[PDB]
């Protein structure tokens, strides 16, 4: 199970992603980044089956630098979102279709809003004030329930986070060896060193 | 991939000091039930190769145009066609044993077990085995399905290796071979009585022998037989 | 495994006097799990209606299929597209996908702008139409849907009385299905005017 | 089984020699070492047809890299067009594992794991094979940034030995590398038949044999 | 499929399409291309026959093709959108590939090889269009300047021009350009890219457009006051 | 108008013939091939003293054991040498070996007449290949775009060929070094070119078993220019 | 259901000497508990000083022989009559094997020759083109009985020099075509014994400057 | 063989023009002038229908003004037919995007698509190009109101005012004439009407030779409106402003 | 005139320019002679050099162990053709593990070449070859023209200056028909063939080229000092 979780407060999107790969019996990296800068406002989160995930983030990274020199232009979190999702619909009805779930992260420039969007791999769209994908969802959607508010700063987002991954080190049985930590907000993306 | 329907049963031959004997029975069994009972399963080619298959019916027939087909083919603009560029069992077999591995490349075989005897341009005695599989061999002695357990053991007994082949004349040959066909009626239980045989001899040419019959047999020992095991009366 | 209730959803639909409603709930999940409390699952396309349970990515993907088959009818024919000409373009659609079809329950619902006339329609995931005069129903809760319906259901009610009989069909079947509820949304529709009030009930 | 680990003085790359059908020891003189270029190697683990194929279609690839290109092929292009190209016959029953071991200015001393799954890793440490996890054991405990090309090389060849020791489907013999600025060099083919009881008695070890 | 083979040799051994396409790029306005010691500087004519025009959404005649790389072009313009797109396809396709962004000479390879497979592909008519390709390496910080032609063949130009009236101020640059000396500043490299354009450009109003690319994806393009400032201070120095 | 396929009343394929002229339009490429060695060397031909020079790629590695010289319109090249790459790389993945130079030539040969109503005209350029293997040796061919190819000891293509030709014809014995060979093609093409020869506007190359396909640096060139001048004044 | 493959049975062997190699293979052909034939070539020469087999499914080991011949026929006609070398010839049939990665040729392929030194070269193949330079190699049923003789008689494995106990090896002498034989002969005569798919007859082809050399030798017919 | 009946449509002339597309270019010369005007307020699309009669059916007819989306217009100059053929593929891919993205296209996108498609029939496929110019009229939240035009070239140019079909170099100089930047819808139908009046081969300009359309953001609120004019509406508006 | 601009075209007269055409190619080309006896069937080629630093280009391809043939014309062509012959003759052992008659392989080329004839598009091939072989029914010699007609000959001779080894040949029929199991004598007498068609230059080592195969002879090419023996 690839823990990926995501919490959208006030003024930003955060981000975590588990950072062990395992292959069978052996944890073959601890240190894994498992996500892809999609525009400078939009980062994309994923977990899925082995060689699939990278294959179809690192795609959909392509295309949508390639509208965006296109049209010199950046597409908003809503439209990325859209786009990614119509290609996991087209993808489920294929000979061999991508097996890949994932989170978006992004800010509209637009609407000063941060926004985010949880899609699996048959294409189900939702956007969602807090969002998980695979087994972290059976702990984490009831403990988010209890402790969001919509007006929440980046820092009680980060703190509402740590108490998220600690409950999640508690009670799941894989060692998935800490997550990643990304912050989307207008000034853009970065990365949360200490965590 | 299919399933065999209507089928054919032993086909047997060998060789002798001066050509190839060749033999097969008349049946076209539909299971269980011995449904046709005037079955030619040897096809000559020419006046010097008969080409006997067992298995699959239809693709034998299907196999039978093939070959018509080919002699139809060899004669066009070919002034040698009764002659120096008349077909030959070797070019005949290679053919079939071409389309029997081609056919189970793409997995839809030609359920068939073929042998091919003839002679050569130079006199010399052809004799070798395909089937669906495209496998291929050689030997003095060839048989398919019970034949191979039954008439193998039998003509190896006259034809043991290659340097037996001289020794051997077309009378004993025959008669092992007739032999062995009775052989097989008494122990196959998808054969018949009736039968058909072709020789082909570097001298004499090919001779087609059809509505061949097993005859001397010994059943009346069975009168003898009572019960099984403790039954006096 | 089952792909029209591995998500979960309901929806149900009623003609009343010189009115239709829509309704349904609003819960999107993985099997046991529960993550969108504001999947709605109706969509209107002009003053045609339609709902859609079963499989959400299907759900969405034929929102905006309908959405963009509706736009263009608009654009060549120079009119809204009616309901019983929505039916059958559903209908169309549907059939084309037959040995490979979309997981999903549709409703039409609406007024024929010319002749005032309600309509509803419903089909089955190929494209069968099934077009009652009383009620239609759909999702993981149909047969609760049907027994609600089939008793509480009267002819010709006035908008205000038919919003409280589609409103206490679906909440009370929802109640008895695992995987419908978290919410609900009811369409009260006439030729002119159209109300849509979200409905208060358990979120269990 | 195979390993690479990255360090001060560059890369090493050790390998063992066995191949097996089913519990019938094959060969025990493979080579699974591929020499792409004077700066590339590659490891095959899995089938050794499809390993050996596709490796040697590898270097056939960055050598036309470099021809256009007039530029030797990264570490990360040349890994990537591998796996790029088993991604393409996933679900066909493609059994690789592949560690695309190199240098180059730009990049320093880079590994990448590559799996016929499609996966593809960049990573300081790599053990693949049936042997594994044995290699990861005596590896991991005596791993240190600061090893002398001395020291590695032997830490490396002796976790390859501890593996063909415990590991019935591995063994034979134990090739060794070390990739430097300069390209890499080769350091012996190792026979487990003497080269264990020669560690037995130096190091102290193995006590678990009668010897 | 329609497959007549329109690019063929004649009797003296030309391709009458091919050259004809130079025709077409010997019509449009006039680009030229200038590379200093740490920058390159593209300056491209905008013909003063059409006013009314809205200059914030009328298509721009230099195109990034990637965030380090520029090409801009003379002859027909419908032409070199079809260029400039495989352009951009390639430029992604190159970085997901080989992890690394295209080299501004790899990129004019490409396009200069498309121009070429349409000078010997049946049913096509060669590209009318001449493009300057210019940028900086990835992680290096020496200037990059390109020419293509229908033809197919491109090269490396310390500087250059293409376009209607390209002979008068390729005369220009071969004169005022020092190798041993390049523009050693942004200023110097743009004042001398808006000087050669002005022997040919008629009025330094909207009439010119300048674009500085420098290293490490640093592109900006300068507004019609900055350039106006140019134009200001190198007829006060001619004056003299 | 007419088929691209067409034949004179002479028996000559009008495209084909007519690529020669544009060939001979071309800057001039010679070749000379020793027992030591085959030198390739050709003329830049830079348009303006603004291009630069050495972007100007005229002759080219196909592998470590083959190189190629090119002249007429080459763009056409680009093809050209990418299936010659393509078809040596090929080889050596499914023999494990260096493919023969003639081998190559063939598989190159092969594209010229592959155009109809494939491509829609022929290619527009000649090539001279140069190569060694451990069958025939050094060895040197010229590349046609009527599909024909010749060996030669040493041979000149582009527009100053007939004349080239005529002083390879006297020059040219069996016994020929290396540097011999180099200084005789800086010779000749000092003859026949328009410019003044030096080391920005003229490119040497050699191909030797030993250290395989090398392009001269300019600084090399540059010498052995200066030393054909002194050799040339000592008598 | 139909299944392409089949098992003809049958083994072979590969020895390569300091300036010699044999191929060497039984003529049994089998299948299931029936003889087909007692003498059926199963080793061949390919041209071009190579012998070559492949043992296994017969159909796919003849198909196989076949188009590697017809591999070395256009060798000749492409590149100016150029002789195949051993090493050329064994990466040409890699790509013959995984050519039918996903519907194999069901064998085990071995081929014999010379190198471009002169010394002696044998070449091992899986059914899906996996191959190696040995010294040494046995293929087919009983495969399993002969290698570990070979391993043992050939390369000297676990044997040492008396006196020294176990320090000092069996120094690796070089073998003659003689003694090569008699451990092949040997080989297939312990092989016939233990194993019903093997006997009959045993065909040897011999490999050196002068060209390739047959020897046939009789086995139990039981 | 058939070499010998093709006309070569895509070919370079010696002075390297595209002789179809210049000869597509004099047909649409012929076709009734359509004005757009931009102003700060909407924009203003006008068009004159060609030689018409009494018993053309006017209130059902549409040969000029046709609707791509909501946002969206364009006014038509040269063969109805082969503008119908784009349009529909124009509607298409409107719809494409907004399946795609969930957003309303941008208008230079839809515009690019559109003139890459006329591109394609002027250098390959040995067809005729299509005898077509648009004005765009359109709306997004991007640049705002914008007007395109497009010519059988593929090569299209953004405006503030612009006239296609008949008549464009006297329509371009009495528009650039009274055009002011700080101009409002109200002002550009008038200026619309005016410049159509002055250039048109006709004796007067009528309401039953006119079709008319705006792109207001006059709609309640924030919002845009197309507004595709009545015969009844375009005979109002020739009143108020003066000319009948 | 106005009726050879392509391949699919009659004359006024029922004749096929383009074909003419590219028979005009053959005779510009360099002669080669073919001829036979009972036993063996020789082809004796005269190559041609660009100048004297170019190589002289190769004439005789080999087709199978039992066949080839010599060219004369658009050598591009002839690889083409060959190529085609050696296919056919492959096909032929494959499947039927029969070698492949000389008079079928004339027939193969000839319905090669006329199917380039009658199609818009293409073209006839520019080049003869003359095929010699050794099947079932002895030796053969044939001529192939590329308007497609293949005729089966006991000598001829092909390209410029052809007619004077073809009178030759037409005297020595009794007599070089008769030389049996004797290659020697057979070659020169195709040497002696091949010299009635030479003017101011002569056969040298490097000039000649000499083809044969027989009873017990597979085809074998000889070239370079191998041909010093004949001259
Ligand atoms: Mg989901
Ligand atoms: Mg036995």
């Amino acid at each position: 199970m690839d823990i990926i979780l995501g919490i959208r407060v006030q003024d930003s999107v955060i981000l975590a992603s588990s950072k062990a790969v395992t292959r069978g019996i052996s944890v073959l990296k601890d240190s894994d980044d498992k996500t892809r800068q999609l525009s400078p406002h939009t980062l994309m989160s994923f977990a899925g089956e082995a060689g699939d995930t990278v294959q179809f983030a690192e795609y959909i990274q392509a295309n949508i630098q390639l509208y965006s020199i296109r049209e010199d232009y950046e597409l908003s979190p809503q439209a990325v979102s859209s786009f990614v999702r119509q290609e996991l619909a087209k993808s489920i009805r294929s000979r061999r279709p991508y097996q890949v779930n994932v989170l978006i992260g992004g800010y509209d420039k637009k609407k000063n809003k941060p926004e985010l969007y949880q899609i699996d791999y048959l294409g189900t769209k939702v956007e969602l004030p807090y969002g998980a994908h695979g087994y972290s969802g059976f702990y984490t959607f009831s403990l988010l329930d209890h402790h969001y508010r919509p007006d929440m700063t980046t820092e009680e987002g980060l703190d509402l986070l740590k108490l998220c991954v600690q409950e999640l080190e508690k009670r799941m049985p894989m060692d998935f060896k800490g997550v990643i930590v990304k912050i989307v907000d207008k000034d853009g993306i970065r990365q949360v060193d200490d965590f | 991939t299919q399933q065999p329907i209507v089928t054919g049963t032993s086909v047997i031959s060998m060789k002798y000091d001066n050509g190839v004997i060749i033999a097969a029975d008349n049946l076209g069994s539909y299971g269980s039930l011995l449904r046709f009972n005037g079955v030619e399963r040897l096809i000559p080619v020419g006046d010097n190769t008969v080409v006997g298959i067992s298995g699959d019916i239809s693709d034998m027939q299907h196999i039978e145009r093939l070959l018509k087909d080919l002699v139809t083919e060899n004669a066009y603009d070919n002034p040698l066609a009764d002659a120096e560029e008349a077909l030959e069992p070797s070019y005949i077999f290679e053919y079939l044993a071409t389309v029997m591995y081609q056919r189970r490349s793409k997995m839809n075989p030609l359920w068939n077990a073929i042998i091919v005897a003839g002679v050569q341009s130079n006199g010399d005695q052809f004799l070798r085995y395909v089937n669906l599989l495209g496998v291929t061999y050689s030997s003095p002695t060839l048989a398919t399905g019970f034949g191979a357990h039954m008439a193998n053991p039998l003509l190896r007994k006259v034809v043991d290796r290659e340097s037996d082949i001289p020794k051997t004349t077309v009378q004993v040959a025959e008669e092992a071979i007739v032999n062995a066909m009775r052989v097989l009626y008494y122990r196959d239980a998808r054969s018949s009585r009736n039968f058909s045989l072709a020789i082909i001899d570097k001298n004499t040419g090919l001779t087609f022998k059809k509505n061949l019959q097993v005859e001397n047999m010994k059943w009346d020992f069975a009168k003898d037989i009572k019960g099984y095991g403790t039954q006096k009366i | 495994s089952d792909p029209s209730s591995i998500n979960g959803g309901i929806v149900v639909a009623m003609t009343g006097k010189d009115c239709v409603a829509i309704a349904c709930d609003l819960r999107l999940g993985s099997q046991s799990l529960g993550v969108s409390n504001k999947f709605e699952k109706i969509f209107h396309y002009g003053h045609v209606f339609l709902g859609i349970t079963g499989l959400a990515t299907d759900v969405t993907t034929l929102n905006e299929m309908f959405r963009y088959k509706t736009n263009l009818y608009k654009l060549k024919e120079e009119r809204a597209i009616e309901p019983e000409t929505f039916t059958q373009l559903v209908s169309s659609s549907l059939y084309e996908r037959r040995f490979g079809p979309y997981f999903v329950g549709p409703v039409v619902a609406g007024i024929n702008s010319k002749s005032g006339k309600p309509f509803i329609a419903g089909f089955d995931l190929i494209g069968c139409i099934d077009e009652a005069k009383d009620f239609i129903v759909s999702g993981t809760a149909s047969d609760q849907l049907f027994g609600m319906c089939e008793s509480l259901y009267e002819p010709n009610l006035e908008p205000e009385d038919l919003f409280e009989t589609i409103s206490q069909a679906l909440l009370n079947a929802a109640d008895r299905d695992a995987l419908s509820g978290w919410g609900a949304v009811v369409y009260i529709i006439k030729k002119d005017e159209v109300v849509k009030r979200y409905l208060k009930m358990r979120q269990d | 089984t195979m390993l690479a680990f990255r360090f001060q003085g560059g890369i090493i790359v050790a390998v063992d020699s066995r191949a097996t059908a089913g519990n019938w020891v094959a060969s025990q003189t493979v080579k699974k070492v591929i020499e792409i270029n004077p700066f590339l190697l590659g490891t095959m683990a899995g089938g050794a047809a499809d390993c050996q194929f596709w490796e040697t279609w590898l270097g056939s690839q960055c050598r036309l890299h470099e021809l256009r290109e007039k530029e030797r092929i990264s570490v990360a292009a040349a890994s990537k067009i591998l796996s790029n190209l088993v991604y393409q016959y996933k679900g066909a029953g493609l059994s690789m594992g592949t560690m695309i071991c190199g240098y180059t200015r730009k990049e320093g001393p880079t590994i990448y794991y590559v799996d016929s799954d499609g996966t593809r890793l960049k990573g300081d440490i790599f053990c693949v094979g049936s042997g594994q996890t044995f290699a990861y054991g005596v590896l991991d405990s005596n791993y240190k940034w600061d090893l002398s090309v001395e020291d590695a090389l032997y830490l490396g060849k002796r976790s390859i030995l501890a593996a063909a020791h415990r590991d019935a489907y591995s063994g034979g013999s134990v090739n060794l590398y070390h990739v430097t600025e300069d390209g890499w060099i080769y350091h012996g083919n190792h026979d487990v038949g003497e080269l264990f009881w020669k560690v037995k008695e130096e190091e102290g070890s193995f006590n678990n044999v009668i010897g | 499929g329609y497959d007549r083979a329109l690019s063929i040799f004649s009797p003296d051994g030309h391709i009458f399409q091919v050259e004809y396409a130079l025709e077409a790029v010997k019509r449009g306005t006039c680009a030229v291309g200038v590379k200093g010691k740490n920058c390159v500087v593209l300056g491209c004519e905008r013909r003063s026959t059409l006013k009314l025009q809205d200059t914030r959404i009328t298509p721009s005649k230099v195109s990034k093709i990637d965030s380090h790389v520029v090409l801009s072009f003379s002859g027909l313009n419908a032409d070199s959108r079809i260029l400039i797109e495989k352009a951009r396809v390639e430029a992604q396709s190159h970085r997901l590939t080989l992890e690394d962004p295209v080299t501004v000479e790899y990129l004019t390879r490409y396009v200069a090889g498309v121009q070429q497979r349409y000078t010997q592909s049946g049913g096509v008519r060669p590209f009318g269009v001449s493009t300057l390709i210019a940028g900086f390496d990835p992680r290096d910080d020496e200037p990059k300047l390109y020419q293509t032609e229908p033809s197919g063949i491109y090269s490396s130009w310390s500087a250059q021009t293409i376009g209607r009236n390209s002979k008068t101020v390729r005369e220009f640059l071969e004169k005022n350009y020092d190798r041993k000396e390049p523009p050693a500043t942004v200023e110097e490299c743009v004042k001398l890219t808006v000087r050669s354009l002005l022997e040919v450009v008629q009025t330094g109003a909207k009439n010119i457009e300048i674009t500085v690319v420098k290293p490490d994806s640093d592109i900006v393009a300068l507004s019609s006051e900055e350039i106006n400032q140019y134009v200001t201070q190198i007829e006060q120095e001619k004056q003299e | 108008d007419r088929g691209v396929s067409t034949f004179s009343p002479e028996g000559r394929l009008f495209q084909v013939e007519y690529s020669l002229e544009a060939i001979k339009l071309g800057s001039t490429a010679i070749g000379i091939a020793t027992k030591e060695g085959v030198v390739l060397g050709v003329e830049k031909r830079a348009t303006s003293p603004l291009l630069e020079s050495d972007s100007i790629e005229k002759i080219v590695e196909i592998d470590r054991h083959i190189g190629c010289a090119m002249s007429g319109l080459t763009a056409d090249a680009r093809s050209m040498i990418e299936h010659a790459r393509t078809a040596a790389v090929t080889h050596n993945l499914y023999y494990d070996e260096d493919i023969n130079v003639e081998s190559l030539t063939q598989s190159v040969c092969d594209l010229a007449l592959r155009f109809g109503e494939l491509m829609s005209r022929p290619f527009g350029v000649a090539l001279l290949i140069a190569g060694h293997d451990a069958d025939d040796g050094y060895q040197l061919f010229h590349a046609e775009p009527s599909g024909t190819f010749y060996r030669y000891n040493a041979k000149a293509i582009g527009s100053g060929s007939e004349g080239a030709q005529a002083e390879l014809l006297n020059e040219w014995h069996s016994s020929l070094t290396l540097k011999e060979a180099e200084l005789l093609v800086l010779k000749i093409l000092k003859q026949v070119m328009e410019e003044k020869l030096d080391e920005n506007n003229a490119q040497l190359s050699c191909i030797t078993k030993q250290d395989g396909f090398k392009i001269y640096d300019n600084e090399k060139t540059a010498e052995l220019i200066k030393e054909l001048k002194e050799k040339e004044a000592a008598e | 259901q139909f299944n392409p493959y089949g098992d003809n049975g049958g083994t072979i062997l590969g020895i390569a000497g300091e300036d010699f190699a044999v191929l060497a293979g039984d003529t049994r052909n089998i299948t299931d508990y029936s003889i087909n034939s007692r003498y059926e070539p199963k080793v061949f020469d390919c041209g071009d000083n190579i012998v070559m087999s492949a043992n296994g499914f017969a159909a796919d080991g003849d198909a196989l022989v076949k188009r590697f011949k017809n591999s070395v026929k256009w060798y000749h006609f492409d590149h100016n009559d150029k002789k195949l070398s051993i090493n050329s010839a064994a990466r040409n049939i890699q790509h013959l094997l995984y050519g039918k990665r996903f519907f194999p040729y069901y064998v085990h392929t071995i081929i014999a020759g010379l190198d471009e030194d002169g010394k002696g070269a044998v070449y091992s193949f899986d059914p899906v083109g996996s191959y190696e330079r040995e010294q040494c190699r046995a293929g087919g049923a009983a495969a399993s009985l002969i290698m570990p003789f070979l391993d043992n008689q050939v390369n000297f494995k676990n044997q040492y020099e008396p006196g020294t106990n176990g320090k000092v090896k069996k120094p690796l002498k070089y073998l003659s075509v003689e003694e090569v034989i008699k451990l092949v002969r040997d080989s297939f005569t312990s092989a016939t014994e233990r194993h019903i798919q093997v006997g009959d007859g045993l065909e040897i082809l011999i490999v050196t400057k002068d060209g390739v050399r047959k020897e046939f030798y009789e086995l139990k017919r039981d | 063989g058939s070499r010998r009946y093709d006309s070569r449509t895509t070919i370079f002339s010696p002075e390297g023009r595209l002789y179809q597309v210049e000869y597509a270019l004099e047909s649409i010369s012929h076709a009734g002038t359509a004005i757009g005007i931009m102003a700060s307020d909407g924009i203003v699309l006008a068009a004159e229908r060609k030689v018409t009669s009494t018993l053309l059916e006017q209130d059902t007819s549409t040969e000029k003004l046709y609707k791509l989306n909501d946002k969206i217009a364009v006014a038509v100059a040269g063969l109805t037919a082969d503008a119908e053929i784009l349009i529909n593929t124009a509607r298409i891919h409107a719809q494409n995007y907004l399946k795609t993205y969930n957003e309303d296209i941008p208008v230079e996108i839809l515009v690019r698509r559109l003139s890459d498609i006329k591109q394609g029939y002027t250098q390959h496929g040995g067809l005729r190009p299509f005898g077509v110019s648009f004005i765009y009229a359109g709306y997004d939240d991007r640049y705002g109101y914008q007007l395109y035009t497009s010519n059988p070239s593929g090569n299209y140019t953004g405006w503030k005012a612009i006239s296609v079909g008949a008549n464009t170099s006297a329509a371009q100089t009495l528009l650039q004439m009274d055009y002011k930047d700080d101009m409002k819808v109200d002002d550009a139908i008038e200026l619309a009407l005016k410049t159509l009046s002055k250039t048109t081969d006709s004796s007067a300009l009528t309401y039953d030779r006119l079709e008319f359309a705006t792109i207001r953001k006059g709609a309640n609120d924030g919002e845009v409106y197309q507004k595709i004019f009545k015969p009844q509406e375009i005979k109002d508006i020739l009143v108020k402003t003066g000319i009948t | 005139n106005n009726y050879d601009g392509d391949t699919v075209t009659f004359s006024p007269t029922g004749r096929l320019f383009q074909v003419e055409y590219a028979l005009e190619a053959i005779k510009q080309g360099s002669v080669t002679v073919g001829l036979r006896s009972n036993t063996h069937a020789v082809l004796v080629a005269l190559k041609r050099n660009a100048d004297e630093l170019s190589s002289y280009q190769k004439k005789i391809i080999k087709c199978d162990e039992h066949m080839g043939l010599s060219l004369a014309g658009l050598a591009p062509d002839a690889r083409v053709l060959s190529n085609y012959l050696r296919q056919q003759c492959n096909y032929s052992s494959l499947v039927f593990n029969r070698k492949l008659a000389v008079e079928r392989a004339g027939h193969l080329l000839c319905d090669k070449a006329q199917k380039n004839t009658q199609s818009y598009g293409g073209r006839p091939y520019g080049v003869g070859l003359l095929i010699i072989g050794y099947d079932k029914s002895g030796a053969h010699l044939l001529e192939f023209q590329p308007s497609g007609n293949v005729t089966e000959l006991y000598g001829t001779a092909i390209g410029a200056r052809s007619q004077g080894a073809k009178t030759y040949l037409e005297r020595t029929l009794d007599t070089f028909i008769k030389i049996d199991g004797n290659p020697d004598e057979l070659i020169k007498a195709g040497v002696e063939a091949i010299s009635q068609s030479l003017r101011d230059e002569s056969l040298t080592v490097d000039n000649l080229s000499i083809a044969i195969v027989g009873k017990d002879t597979p085809f074998t090419i000889y070239d370079g000092e191998a041909v010093a023996k004949y001259i």
